[PDB]
């Protein structure tokens, strides 16, 4: 009844990964700490993990602090950097990036053949940026997480939005 | 290549109001490159915002 | 250029110029004095050259000129030449850009889409195309014919 | 290497590699012969690099095999001496791939924690690959020189 | 970013004309400082650390006033953030040097970074002396071949 | 996840029970304990990177082909992927501490652990060690009772890799 | 739980739990044998807080209890009861988790879609909680009438 | 994925050891054949759509109940599909010729390929049919020594998928 | 944000100097203030919802005139979120009340505000007074200790 | 703060305060003279503890003042001896505020890359912190001694 | 179809259908027989219309079986003649459906990538639309010729 963990016999989260419900959000005042902690939680969603120290963005980091560019804009540049080509590309097939993306950019898994054609055909003809770029100017992404919440894993049943 | 500064307010008529903050999407400047723009704007404009401003640095 | 894209490889990392960003750099900068003579060499001969694909794709594809198609009437075949002469200067750029960065920014992108609208047949492009790619390395050497030849082929697959 | 660069940024973009690419590849091919030749002559330099690299090291940075310094002792220095031999055996690698990638990807991504968690000063880790660089780099003539110190100097840079 | 052959082809291309013998003048020009262009850009990147230090040493002894509490660059946060902003005017400097033209310091550097220090409070008479501290220090390493760009990002803050 | 509170609440809130003496123990029992436990937590936070330390340390001492070429913990980055490992152990087990609960090492760190170190070929046994090293150091730093109290929790990781 | 709240803090930021949270924690179980007492005197007091509470909403809502009301009839008003009965309960274990987690997870979340399947009316659920505290804070002492006046406050504004 | 070169450099770092004759031998022998990868490379590359041409139209004539209603190929939709396939094939075949190494088509292609084709119902040897046609064609354009490496590579893929 | 303690240390910092006895005096005044702060806090969230009813109605009765078609507050929805702005103003000086500063309410309620409601067609003097019946009826309630947050509220959107 | 973070929390859940919330703004309302006591102790003796520490830190790693030291000569000794001070100065403000914010935003973060780029020792400067625990801690009571040990720690555990 | 259009929408906003999308649905289905006996008579008729189309194709765009065209030989006749057939087959399965969405799934994703790969001329495809359309609203009465050319418009426009 309390604190349990959302899937049941599936209610488990690796470590390396944020608590299933926490939110981060980005507003622009907030203390440097938080700034900090923000980014490391859009790293540890898009990439799983946080990278060795020396891998992060510098300048799209000094970006988003400012305020320049969005969360959204932020985690778009980083799901098309060199960091996701070299961790998940180069050892994945285009169908294994399809779940890929979905989980990092939308939380959640493809649905039906179609919502995997989508992506798919966008890897396949222009490549990982394209694919990405679509998955999160759509307006699940725009609805769900806005334009200044970092992604999260969704939990709850939510019909209309996928 | 080039970016675009837009400066934008995007109402939530058409939905529930909410007890959280949107003061940040719904008036807001940002920076997107040219190849976002026109997703920017027609978004913007499918969510009754209005474009309050359009600006090219340089 | 070659240049900027080693830059750009090197400024998305936030670090400077590695080992083969130095090595690329520096055999564009060996290349200059043979892209230099290849550019001159198109840029010189470009009227003939414009000349002999014009006749050679009107000779393939007739129904280009014959009444109702495309390019009938002076100033429709006027224009293809002139779309012809285009495409050459932009291989012309891409020689000596030592990428096909400038023949992307100014013919490529959106030349499907331009094509579409104005049902302009892009086979008979790439037959000119080719046209102007064999005149052009009748007039060059083997070496100096390949080197034109990768960015003339670029623009035939970018077309197909 | 050079080839995995160019066919992971091609295949990340869906493409066939451009121009420019195989451009690239051409030139790192028709260098694999100086190249290797290159890597061999540090291969059999290579008690001498480690050795003259650990004595300057070692003169210029007295408090690391002093007393309380992490390379005091003789298996410490041992170490030491261990750890340079590993970085000069990766600066061959990526001397023959065209690429820092071995480097990168073998004893750079992830080396601040290893050192700080060995307790080991990278200023030490420094100074001991721009001995190793002046100690190889002597070894070499003019343009082979310049080509492996910026292997060299990739590495330092990492390592700050 | 434009480089200079870049530069070059857009000339002729905004006048639609094919490259005459003046074009290909200007473009063996860059190709013959291109070697010595690298080799300068070469010794700052294998440098790129103790000139940031050098030049972050010039610049808070000259001005100690900045590092000290209520200075901009007091706290070790706004003096990190001081001396990465100091490292993107050498990488970005070098950047151009390599390029043969100051358009990649316009589009990456420059564009919006004065409303960006005046929106933060960071004083711009002080992070041009900082460029001109860097530019002296990088001057004395490679000789004057980079003190163009270091001059445009100088003109560009003020 | 569970506290010790939190299991006694779901006890007696799934078989729908107020409070009884026996619940009233356990919660006292909880209670005093949580003096030694916020203790024993602040100490492991003070000195964990020299647990961290004289742990990789001991287990590459007693298993120097880990980190030797052809070992699984042989670049600076299978290296750093290692310490790393241990940090986030040593972390959560220190939660579970102070949690008084092994709930969280269910949630966040076990469950698919054994496959994907199987799947990556890193050693299990050797990773075993490692967190029985980390068990003897953090033992030596804490004292005897919240020793007694760690040791619970680190023999959890180990059995549950094991 | 105040300790739950503080790891899962600690975790989000993936770090050690700071002074602050472990100064709250100690603060937390150094009022354990108060909260303990307290809950131990709502346990034995539920009987007696159960009828008192439901006598004064009763008495204050009247047409709940009347023909056309929720809980009218025998059955129905013992289901109310039966609930007042759960929302003490609920009370009690917040008291000993030191905060109002298991109150939100068993009976605040989603309460109101329960209430309106049911036809409860939210503003009957709100003087009832109401009535519970006042009884409730009858049978405690000041400071100990406060800290569950504030978990009833918030049970009141969760229902509202 | 691997090229030869870093196939080496990997086989040499596992075992701890600096190039010997036969690892310069190797990489002499990847160096000698590297003009014609490239030659073939960009001959493959400036046809590739003619060659998908030609192929598609003989695996379509040697089995035109694939295009027909009822084949798997019988829609404009699914048609688009099919010689999409095809052009990965024929591109990743040209990637790893170009490396040198089978690794490519390990990583990015064959892994879960077999299973999406079974789910989908795309019939396999069909699919085989058209890689072979494939090779024909390219064969018939990049000349004797490059033709017999690429096949090298088609037959990789076509018996991944048989 | 920042509450009194952390507006205290930051002026300390900003003149590198230890705490003296005057600063320790602010900070021991903020702590002697801290519990008829909270207890008032508490009161506040125990009865926010009528608190904002009452609040409501007499902005409505004040002016009748934004309720009528073609007012600012005509529709369920524009009613809606008029009176979700002043729950927002009840949460934040609540927020401000407990912290003893104001910096909340900038950062979080005054940040680009007045701008937001010209853009929206908010009409800004109305919201004042529904700010000031606000204040009014909380201080019925709790008395003049949240009174400085709503002045703050107001002389923000004024 | 300890009431900024119970804020901050209450704020990203657009609730109000929580019992929970509550009762830990109440716990540091009620620390607050023990933290101005402890705070006040280290304020007034800052001097002493600041050159306690840099005396034992100097005696037990001479080779820091030693020529080639970090901070060998005047300025440097300064520069080291005003560090410490600043790292004490942060522990009073976070002994004040009952969490690490103050500490963090104005010494720490960013502290780890600067003194990287200035070369400075981080085992020294962790020498020279644990000593000024220790001094803090010989003027302190034991409990007053723990409640500065925490903020110590954290410094040196950031450090590290 | 419509129904599936209403349903989709409906079902994206996570509702019942509101009385404006339960009116599409009773527009569409009290128009069901007119609709099937379009149907009907367009199915009647398919070869004398696709035997007439293909005759106005052939005339006005001789090019297209003149040798060197794509519908040269028996063969790509015969092919040209079927294709044209399968979106007659598609005109009536939409027509049935009351939407172009069977027309859509069918033949126009991908449909210019497959004619691409065939090197199939689009304009010359929205001629053939043009001339079927011609053909089938000749047969129909003056109400039904506007509803079946609304549906061979969308299909011109897709293939345009
Ligand atoms: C916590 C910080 C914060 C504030 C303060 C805030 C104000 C705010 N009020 C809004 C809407 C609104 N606000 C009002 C306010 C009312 N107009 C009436 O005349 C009254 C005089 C007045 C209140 C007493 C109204 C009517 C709207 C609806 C505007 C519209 O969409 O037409 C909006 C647009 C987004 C939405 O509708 O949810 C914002 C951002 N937002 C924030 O995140
Ligand atoms: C330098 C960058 C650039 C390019 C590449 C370019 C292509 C281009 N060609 C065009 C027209 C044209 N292009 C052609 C050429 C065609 N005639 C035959 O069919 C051939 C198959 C084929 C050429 C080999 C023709 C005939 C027109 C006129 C079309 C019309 O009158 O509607 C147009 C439309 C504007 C106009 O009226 O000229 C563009 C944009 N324009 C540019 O500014
Ligand atoms: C490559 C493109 C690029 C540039 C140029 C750039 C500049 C830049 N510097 C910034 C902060 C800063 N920059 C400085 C530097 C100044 N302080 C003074 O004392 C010195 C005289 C002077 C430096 C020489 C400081 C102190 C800050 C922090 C300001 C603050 O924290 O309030 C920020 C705000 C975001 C952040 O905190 O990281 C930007 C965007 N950012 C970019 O992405
Ligand atoms: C290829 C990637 C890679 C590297 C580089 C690597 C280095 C490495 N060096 C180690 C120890 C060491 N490394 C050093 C070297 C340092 N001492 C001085 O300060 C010098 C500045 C400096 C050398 C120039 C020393 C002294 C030790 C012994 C430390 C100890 O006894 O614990 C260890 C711990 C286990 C062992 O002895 O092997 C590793 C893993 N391992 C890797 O997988
Ligand atoms: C918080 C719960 C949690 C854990 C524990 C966890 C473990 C974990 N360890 C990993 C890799 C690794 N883990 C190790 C550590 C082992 N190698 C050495 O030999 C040791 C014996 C041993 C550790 C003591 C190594 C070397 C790797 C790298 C594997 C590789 O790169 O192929 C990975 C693969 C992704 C990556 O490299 O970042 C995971 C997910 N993930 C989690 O979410
Ligand atoms: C542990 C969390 C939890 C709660 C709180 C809960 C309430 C709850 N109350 C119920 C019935 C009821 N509940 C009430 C209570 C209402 N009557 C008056 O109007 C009052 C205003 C108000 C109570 C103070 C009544 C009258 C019924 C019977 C109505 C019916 O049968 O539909 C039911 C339907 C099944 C049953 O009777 O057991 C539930 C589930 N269930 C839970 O699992
Ligand atoms: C590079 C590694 C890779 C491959 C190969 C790959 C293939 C692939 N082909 C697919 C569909 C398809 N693939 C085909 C191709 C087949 N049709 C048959 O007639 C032919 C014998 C055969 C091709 C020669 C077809 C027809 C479909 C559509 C299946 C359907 O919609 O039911 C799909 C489902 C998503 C989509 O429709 O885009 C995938 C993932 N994906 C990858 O990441
Ligand atoms: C209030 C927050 C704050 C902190 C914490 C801070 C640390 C700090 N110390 C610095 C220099 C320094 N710091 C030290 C201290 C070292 N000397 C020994 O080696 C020890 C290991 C160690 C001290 C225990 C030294 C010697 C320097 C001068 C280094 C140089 O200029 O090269 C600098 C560079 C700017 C300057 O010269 O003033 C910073 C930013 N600055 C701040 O504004
Ligand atoms: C139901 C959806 C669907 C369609 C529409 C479809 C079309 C289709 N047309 C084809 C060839 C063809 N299609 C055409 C028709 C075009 N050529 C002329 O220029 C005309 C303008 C025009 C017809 C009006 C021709 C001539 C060919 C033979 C091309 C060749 O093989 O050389 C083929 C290759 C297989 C074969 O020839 O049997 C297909 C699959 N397939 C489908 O699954």
């Amino acid at each position: 009844s309390v604190g349990d963990l959302p899937g049941g016999l599936w209610g488990v989260r690796p470590g390396f990964q944020s608590p299933p419900k926490q939110r981060y959000r980005w507003t622009l005042k907030q203390s440097k700490a938080e700034k900090e902690a923000l980014l490391e939680a859009i790293y540890r969603q898009v990439l799983e993990r946080v990278l060795p120290e020396g891998s992060r963005l510098n300048e799209e980091e000094s970006r988003l602090n400012n305020g320049d560019i969005t969360v959204r804009e932020f985690v778009r540049r980083l799901a098309s950097s060199d960091l996701y080509v070299q961790s998940f590309l180069v050892r994945y097939p285009n169908t294994k990036l399809v779940e890929k993306l979905y989980k990092h950019l939308l939380g959640r898994a493809p649905s039906n053949q179609k919502e995997i054609i989508k992506y798919h055909d966008l890897l396949a003809r222009k490549g990982l940026k394209a694919a990405v770029d679509a998955m999160v100017t759509t307006e699940e992404y725009t609805e769900i997480f806005g334009d200044d919440t970092v992604p999260f894993a969704r939990y709850t049943t939510d019909p209309a939005h996928g | 290549a080039r970016t675009i500064s837009i400066t934008a307010c995007v109402p939530r008529r058409t939905k529930s109001v909410g007890a959280s903050r949107e003061i940040q999407n719904v008036y807001f400047t940002k920076r997107i490159s040219f190849d976002q723009f026109t997703p920017e704007y027609q978004r913007i404009h499918r969510q009754g915002g209005t474009i309050l401003n359009v600006q090219c640095m340089g | 250029s070659a240049i900027t894209k080693a830059i750009l490889n090197a400024d998305a990392e936030a670090r400077y110029l590695s080992p083969g960003e130095i090595d690329v750099v520096r055999g564009y900068l060996a290349s200059g004095e043979r892209r230099v003579r290849v550019a001159r060499v198109l840029s010189d001969n470009a009227l003939r050259i414009v000349r002999g694909a014009g006749d050679t794709m009107f000779q393939k594809r007739p129904d280009l000129v014959a009444p109702g198609g495309n390019a009938y009437g002076e100033v429709r075949t006027a224009k293809c030449l002139r779309d012809l002469d285009y495409f050459l200067r932009l291989v012309t750029y891409g020689v000596l850009a030592g990428d096909t960065s400038p023949i992307d920014e100014i013919g490529l992108i959106g030349i499907k889409e331009t094509y579409s609208l104005l049902e302009v047949p892009v086979p008979g492009v790439i037959d000119g195309i080719k046209a102007a790619k064999q005149q052009a390395a009748a007039l060059l050497s083997s070496e100096d014919a390949a080197e034109a030849s990768f960015y003339f082929d670029y623009v035939i697959s970018a077309m197909s | 290497s050079v080839v995995t660069k160019a066919i992971v940024s091609a295949d990340a973009e869906a493409r066939y590699l451009s121009p420019g690419e195989l451009d690239r590849i051409r030139g790192f091919v028709s260098s694999g012969e100086r190249r290797l030749r290159v890597a061999q002559t540090l291969t059999e330099s290579r008690e001498r690099i480690i050795k003259q690299a650990g004595d300057q090291l070692f003169q210029k940075r007295p408090d690391l095999v002093s007393p309380g310094g992490n390379a005091y002792g003789a298996e410490r220095t041992a170490s030491c001496l261990r750890d340079l031999d590993y970085y000069l055996r990766l600066v061959t690698f990526g001397i023959v791939a065209g690429d820092v990638t071995p480097i990168e990807e073998i004893g750079v991504i992830g080396v601040k924690e290893m050192y700080r968690n060995l307790e080991v000063p990278l200023p030490g880790m420094v100074e001991a690959v721009k001995a190793m660089k002046s100690v190889a780099t002597g070894l070499l003539s003019g343009d082979d020189s310049a080509e492996v110190g910026y292997y060299f100097d990739y590495l330092a840079g990492a390592l700050a | 970013m434009l480089d200079a052959v870049t530069k070059i082809i857009n000339r002729t291309d905004a006048e639609g004309r094919y490259f005459a013998s003046k074009d290909f003048d200007e473009v063996t020009r860059f190709f013959a400082t291109g070697e010595a262009r690298l080799r300068a850009a070469s010794t700052i990147s294998a440098n790129a650390a103790s000139i940031l230090r050098e030049s972050a040493a010039a610049l808070f002894t000259e001005q100690p006033d900045l590092l000290r509490p209520g200075g901009n660059a007091y706290t070790s946060r706004r003096y990190a953030a001081c001396v990465r902003d100091m490292e993107y005017f050498l990488r970005y400097a070098t950047y151009a040097l390599v390029a043969g033209d100051t358009s990649v310091i316009d589009e990456r550097v420059l564009n919006g970074l004065k409303e960006t220090y005046m929106s933060l409070g960071v004083p711009i008479p002080s992070t041009v002396a900082g460029v001109t501290a860097m530019k002296g220090v990088v001057a004395s390493m490679i000789g004057s071949e980079a003190n163009v760009y270091f001059d445009h990002i100088a003109k560009g803050l003020s | 996840m569970q506290d010790a509170i939190t299991s006694v609440i779901n006890t007696y809130d799934v078989q729908g029970k107020y409070f009884d003496t026996s619940a009233f123990d356990k919660l006292k029992a909880y209670y005093a304990t949580g003096e030694l436990r916020v203790r024993a937590a602040g100490t492991i936070s003070a000195n964990a990177a020299t647990i961290i330390k004289e742990a990789s340390a001991k287990l590459f001492s007693n298993q120097p082909d880990l980190v030797r070429p052809g070992g699984n913990a042989y670049t600076t980055r299978r290296y750093a992927a290692c310490v790393r490992d241990m940090d986030y152990f040593l972390r959560y087990a220190t939660y579970a501490m102070l949690a008084g609960d092994t709930s969280i090492l269910d949630e966040r760190v076990l469950n698919g652990l054994k496959e994907t170190y199987n799947s990556l070929g890193v050693p299990i046994s050797s990773t075993v060690q490692g967190i029985q090293a980390m068990k003897e150091v953090t033992g030596s730093l804490v004292g005897s009772g919240a020793a007694k109290e760690m040791g619970v929790y680190f023999d959890y990781l180990s059995s549950g890799l094991s």
